């Protein structure tokens, strides 16, 4: 990612990576919860296709620009979504 | 002489043959097809397929399945240079041939056939949608009856750098890329200027 030379797919490529490791982060620490935590089963799966339906808003940003932006959004809503499920961890462990 | 869409050639297809695939990374990465990598996450290659002379080989299939990529592949495989032109042609129709006609509803025409200014019109419409403003914008209040080549090329590319930020503001990490990006297509649109080329 540090030789992407403004090539488009190699952008993209790139944001993927690092959404599908956020996907991998979210439902792996999900998962490792006790029953206890109280995660529904379809939590992980319900929010990603509710930040899919946010994010597929740019299909009405024309070209490559709306391409990158979409994708770009994915991951900064993943990221949102995994600090939350981190500190609501901990306020469950903190009680 | 000159093929349109070379100067942006390296960032749209990148000598990729018509028959490349690649499946996305993530839960909704979707596939993306061909020498342009057309993807199936906004429609693209959907459309790209209800245009085809092969829509009918991918009846019942749908993008982003094994059936699907072999159905494409075999295409590639049996008729590449035919299916290689279709896809350029589809990008010209769905992007260049769309702003050229966008630019002419904000009274903007270019009816001549010199390659630079060309090249610049196609990579913008790719770039940033065949309906967009950005050349409009740029070009905003200043006398086209006596403006150059070069000075449309100057000034759509600074608006290019300059509106990074603005344009691309959910997206800091890739300013620097962007940026290099609209330097780079500057100064080889400007020696594609002076040599003084041809297209279609």
């Amino acid at each position: 990612c540090n030789d992407t030379s403004g090539v488009h797919q190699k952008i993209l490529v790139c944001i993927q990576n690092e959404i599908a490791k956020s996907e991998t982060q979210i439902r792996n620490n999900i998962s490792s919860k006790s029953i206890d935590y109280g995660f529904p089963d379809d939590f992980y799966s319900k929010q990603r296709l509710a930040i899919h339906e946010k994010c597929m808003l740019y299909i009405n940003v024309g070209g490559q620009r709306g391409e990158l932006l979409m994708n770009q959004c994915e991951l900064s809503m993943l990221q949102g979504l995994d600090i939350y499920i981190q500190q609501y961890i901990e306020d469950v462990d903190n009680s | 002489i000159w093929p349109l869409g070379k100067t942006s050639e390296k960032y749209e297809s990148a000598g990729r043959g018509p028959g490349v695939i690649s499946t996305g990374n993530g839960d909704y990465g979707g596939a993306s097809y061909g020498c342009y990598q057309m993807s199936s996450n906004l429609g693209v290659v959907q459309k790209y397929i209800q245009s085809s002379k092969f829509k009918e080989f991918f009846s019942g299939l749908n993008p982003a399945t094994k059936e699907f990529n072999v159905v494409w592949q075999d295409i590639a495989s049996r008729y590449p240079q035919e299916f290689r032109e279709e896809q350029h042609q589809f990008i010209k129709r769905t992007h260049y041939d769309i702003q050229i006609g966008h630019l002419r509803g904000k009274g903007l025409l270019f009816e001549h056939n010199r390659a630079a200014v060309h090249d610049l019109i196609w990579s913008t419409s790719v770039q940033f949608g065949g309906r967009t403003n950005l050349i409009f914008n740029a070009l905003n209040g200043q006398n086209m009856e006596s403006m150059t080549d070069k000075d449309i090329i100057i000034l759509v590319q600074d608006y290019k750098l300059v509106n990074t930020e603005r344009l691309f503001k959910s997206s800091p990490s890739w300013w620097s890329d962007l940026k290099k990006r609209a330097v780079s297509e500057k100064k080889a649109l400007l020696e594609l200027e002076i040599d003084g080329l041809e297209v279609d």
